[PDB]
């Protein structure tokens, strides 16, 4: 039953991109507000995968995914390892390098216990900038009758 | 899950079939020297039959999920208590496969989607010229 | 329920609209006539089907007046509720009698008689609602409905429906 | 000038004929299931459940819209808003009738999508049932086969009771989570 | 060059659309083997045909979320992470003050000329102001 | 009102008006009371 | 002139609107240097996005004014010569007459 | 039933009432504002027009020709020979 | 017609506001690039 509203989910989000790349072979291109809306349907799309996956990644996370005897091992494997491959986008992975080392600091070492408190500073810094948004949000406010007188000047009666 | 090991010398030395593919199993790194097959085997030194001598131990079990030859098994990992399973390995051309989640690989799917989402988004959004009078138009 | 019917009108033309924009004024005279209609013997017709091959036929001129009288069959989505028939719906009213269900087009009357034991009409309620232990029924909470019968008004259709049954009530 | 049907019948002037309508699927003279097309050929009744019928009717209010632009040459909460938009384009805007139906369909229908309603139509046919039943089955979510065959009399021992806890089971995973 | 820029532009977004109908396939088939009922109908032709029913299979475990809750470090990765998206954004957002304020300077220039601009009699009509002459 | 009614065949629906001399409404009536019914049809069932 | 003066504050207006943006901007710069670990920008940061948020707001309640004024000078100051032609030659005449 | 136009087999000349009933009927409705298939050359009786339109043969009317069994023959009024 | 413009506007304030306010929390809180793209979207 996940399974179905991930695969919708995935389906949507597949349109939605065929879509684009629609709009963009076109010389012209299409008029700025329809790019966005649709963008922004893509988003509503997106965040309800993200959602839905997250909600049962405890329940993804539980599972073995392998090619059953049905599947044309022989003539291609290398669609079915295309199809299973966990490897990331190298290059979502190359700036996931690339933003954790820019990330600040903070590098392994560390150790936990600091970290712990690193991550503590972070939190309370959150807390602190909930309050300051609530006082912040606290700061503001969110002659005649027609007819008789024509009647009069036709026959004289007031 | 992101990885596939291979020793295609392995099958020269002995040719790949199937007690040879649970065998080539061993030699492969997602081996685990902690499961049952390794201490059965030191124990030998010093197909049935062997999953009948597995009911009598009490451990990890790695077992066999298929026959398509010469080509094609699974090598189930399962935890035996009932039997619960953990994890579903293929051997496909002299490969082993990478047993990659469920959720990973979707993992995988919704980061690059994403990834690629975002560079278009830029890209374009550096175009457009706005005037007040003009809304967005693009030079 | 809801049906698809396939049913036929009978317009009649006065010669002065025998211009280009004819077969228009005629679908537009079925879709005044018969969209939003009610009868006994089809239900609520509640939408027009296909506007573009609605089939308009010839037009048998009358012998008398020079006019002309078509035969248009069309196709509609229409709602004819039956006793019987389980359906979910709206309060839209509650009284001390019972209470009015919205479903689709027409509305079902819940008598306070068809109604759980326990659950009864307490009026010191804001608004006045219906006062079970585990349940409250007002003017705006969704219920399930038995039809338990039809009345026929060639203009609309009224009914009663029970709650008192199993599966049936708030939802 | 008070809208026919589509069959013929013999009036043998005894009006006094006509039976009741109810779950045990006799309903009307005019909604029994072996009916005749516009084209004169026998086609099966067509009842729908909400849903499908929520996507018919919008279906075809905008096929309406079309023409009327055509002519003029010469989320569910969000759904709510703009179906009334299309209403009072396509439609004559008197039509109270067809406002309502649209806020019921829209707020009780189970499937949102094309792709979902026809995996409903699909699942619900092998069973070969009453089209009466299908669509009840198809608007009245159920968990039990009791249940089912109780607000749905009419099946009683048309299918089994556990062969009907397998579709209900199919139907409340079709049920998209708005 | 202008037309560059959007071939680019076509290119990462056509990337993005291939990966993610990808996944959604896969879903398709893996889907195809339980429910599905209809589920296997969102597959390619292709795909469809080229592979016979019944695909895959899956297995049972706890503790890979508990294994996921033990290492916390994806947390602190994603904190940081958020920290450089924000950083980027900031950047971003003084830039486009920056040209806002310049574009507000010559507006309000144009309409401070216009409020030199002087009369009520002639008629004005419009993204260009025009007056009718004749 | 526009209400229609034929109680007794509970009719509120299938019916049709027609234009007809008055004596021959009358003559119809005349008949009904003389026990004969001259029901009137819009439509045939016979052909030929 | 009266239109002038309208046009004035839709202007002054605008400007507001640009130092709101200008604030999200230092508002945002500096979140991301208190949850470094800077505590020194505290003051500051709080300041430009409260100024920023002060500032949005008297140009919500400048704007929305400025938009009830106009719709009621609808009517009133707001819309819902060849004699002159003749005095220039006639002048132009007497001049060439008597130089 | 309706005979098809290729297997009509009543006169290609139109009868004395069907010219009768059709001068009758636009007539009537040209009386009663209908639009007028023809040049007026200056007429003014809906009869004289409906003579004028059925000369030129600008009338779109049809006729139903019914056979004793019940079946017919539509004939135009632009096909039928006016030998009258 | 100019009262749907105040409408409009005011809606758009609410709007803006809100939507500052909130993409506030929503950062500081691929999940996390996720939320980045929601950020950029906010």
């Amino acid at each position: 039953q996940a399974l179905d509203a991930v695969r919708m989910r995935l389906a949507q989000l597949t349109h939605s991109l065929r879509r684009i790349r629609d709009e963009m072979s076109k010389a012209e291109l299409p008029q700025w507000y329809t790019l966005q809306s649709q963008l922004n349907v893509t988003l509503s799309q997106l965040v309800s995968v993200t959602s839905t996956l997250q909600h049962f990644q405890e329940t993804l996370d539980s599972t073995v995914v392998y090619p059953l005897p049905k599947f044309p091992t022989t003539s291609h494997e290398s669609l079915v390892t295309t199809l299973l491959r966990k490897k990331n986008i190298p290059e979502v992975d190359e700036w996931m390098k690339y933003v954790r080392e820019t990330s600040g600091v903070t590098t392994a070492l560390l150790k936990d216990e600091e970290i712990e408190k690193l991550l503590q500073q972070d939190r309370e810094i959150t807390n602190w900038a909930r309050t300051t948004f609530r006082n912040e949000y606290g700061k503001h406010d969110f002659p005649f009758n027609v007819d008789d007188v024509l009647k009069f000047t036709f026959t004289g009666e007031k | 899950d992101e990885l596939q090991w291979k020793s295609p010398e392995w099958i020269q030395v002995f040719g790949l079939r199937t007690e040879n593919v649970l065998d080539y199993f061993a030699e492969s790194p997602f081996f685990d020297k902690t499961s049952n097959n390794q201490v059965i085997k030191m124990q030998r030194q010093f197909y049935m039959q062997l999953e009948e001598e597995l009911m009598k131990l009490d451990g990890t079990e790695y077992v066999l999920s298929s026959v398509r030859e010469p080509d094609f098994w699974v090598i189930r990992k399962q935890r035996r208590t009932e039997i619960i399973p953990l994890q579903d390995y293929y051997i496909i051309g002299a490969n082993i496969y990478q047993s990659p989640t469920i959720f990973k690989i979707v993992q995988s799917r919704l980061m690059s989607t994403s990834y690629h989402l975002n560079s278009t988004l830029e890209s374009l959004y550096d175009l457009i010229e706005f005037q007040p009078s003009q809304g967005v138009h693009y030079k | 329920m809801f049906f698809i019917k396939d049913l036929s009108l009978n317009i009649t033309l006065h010669p002065s609209f025998f211009g280009p924009r004819m077969k228009q004024y005629l679908k537009t005279k079925l879709l005044e006539e018969v969209e939003g209609s009610c009868t006994g013997k089809f239900g609520y017709i509640l939408c027009v089907l296909d506007y573009d091959n609605i089939d308009i036929q010839r037009g048998r001129i009358l012998p008398t007046d020079g006019s002309a009288e078509f035969n248009v069959k069309y196709r509609a989505v229409v709602f004819k509720p039956f006793k019987g028939e389980v359906v979910d719906g709206t309060v839209v009213s509650c009284s001390q009698h019972g209470f009015e269900v919205q479903v689709g087009p027409m509305k079902v009357f819940v008598t306070k008689h068809l109604m759980p034991q326990d659950l009864t009409f307490n009026a010191g309620s804001n608004p006045p609602s219906y006062q079970s232990s585990e349940d409250v029924i007002t003017i705006k909470s969704r219920i399930r409905v038995k039809i338990e019968g039809c009345i026929s008004q060639v203009s609309s259709i009224h009914a009663i429906g029970s709650i008192k049954e199993d599966y049936l009530g708030a939802i | 000038v008070s809208t026919s049907t589509f069959q013929t019948r013999r009036r043998r002037l005894k009006k006094v004929e006509e039976e009741e309508n109810a779950a045990t699927l006799q309903l009307g003279q005019e909604f029994q299931l072996k009916q005749i097309n516009h084209q004169g050929e026998e086609e099966e009744l067509i009842a729908l459940n909400l849903s499908e019928a929520r996507l018919v009717i919008k279906e075809a209010l905008v096929e309406r819209r079309r023409a009327f632009k055509r002519s003029q040459k010469k989320t569910r909460e969000k759904e709510l808003e703009s179906i009334d938009v299309l209403l009072e384009q396509t439609t004559g805007g008197n039509n109270k009738d067809l406002k309502n139906t649209m806020q019921y369909l829209t707020n009780f229908s189970r499937f949102r999508d094309q792709e979902t309603v026809g995996a409903v139509i699909q699942l619900l046919k092998s069973t070969g049932l009453h089209p009466f039943e299908v669509a009840q089955l198809g608007s009245l979510a159920c968990d039990t086969a009791d249940e089912a065959k109780t607000l749905i009399p009419s099946l009683n021992n048309k299918i089994s009771d556990d062969e009907l806890e397998r579709i209900l089971k199919e139907l409340s995973n079709l049920e998209t989570l708005y | 060059q202008f037309v560059k820029r959007r071939r680019d532009m076509l290119e990462h977004i056509n990337l993005a659309m291939n990966e993610s109908s990808l996944a959604l396939e896969f879903v398709s088939l893996l889907l195809s083997s339980v429910k599905e009922s209809t589920g296997m109908s969102s597959m390619s032709p292709f795909l469809r045909k080229v592979v016979k029913p019944s695909s895959l299979n899956s297995d049972k475990i706890p503790y890979v979320a508990p294994t996921k809750k033990e290492y916390i470090e994806l947390d602190i990765l994603n904190k940081g992470w958020k920290l450089q998206s924000l950083n980027e954004s900031k950047d971003l957002l003084r830039a486009s003050f920056n040209k806002l304020s310049s574009i507000l300077q010559n507006e309000h220039d144009y309409w401070n000329k216009i409020m030199q601009s002087i009369s009520n009699k002639d008629v004005i009509f419009k993204k260009l102001l025009a007056i009718k002459y004749g | 009102h526009n209400q229609f009614e034929c109680k007794g065949c509970d009719n509120k629906i299938d019916i049709y008006q027609i234009h007809i001399p008055y004596a021959a409404k009358l003559l119809f009536q005349e008949l009904m009371a003389m026990n004969i019914t001259p029901r009137l049809y819009t439509d045939r069932s016979r052909d030929f | 002139p009266y239109i002038q003066e309208r046009l004035k504050s839709l202007n002054d207006i605008e400007t507001q609107l640009c130092s709101m943006l200008q604030e999200a901007s230092q508002v945002t710069f500096i979140f991301g240097e208190l949850k470094r670990g800077n505590e020194s920008v505290k003051p500051q940061f709080e300041n430009h996005v409260k100024q920023f948020y002060e500032r949005l707001d008297k140009s919500t309640t400048q704007l929305r004014k400025e938009i009830q004024l106009l719709d009621e000078n609808v009517g009133t100051r707001l819309l819902p010569q060849d004699t002159e032609k003749m005095e220039e030659q006639l002048d132009l005449l007497s001049a060439i007459l008597d130089p | 039933k309706a005979i098809p136009k290729d297997q009509r087999a009543t006169t290609p000349y139109m009868t004395k009432y069907e010219r009768a009933r059709i001068l009758g009927t636009r007539a009537l409705q040209i009386s009663m504002n209908a639009p007028v298939f023809v040049d007026l050359e200056g007429e003014t009786d809906p009869l004289r027009i409906a003579m004028k339109e059925l000369a030129e043969k600008k009338i779109p009317l049809v006729i139903r020709r019914y056979l004793p069994d019940g079946s017919f023959e539509d004939w135009s009024v632009e096909e039928l020979i006016v030998d009258l | 017609s100019n009262q749907a413009l105040y409408e409009k506007l005011e809606q758009t304030r609410t709007i803006l506001s809100v939507k500052l306010a909130e993409l506030i929390n929503m950062t500081t809180i691929a999940v996390a690039t996720t939320s980045v793209m929601m950020v950029n979207n906010q």
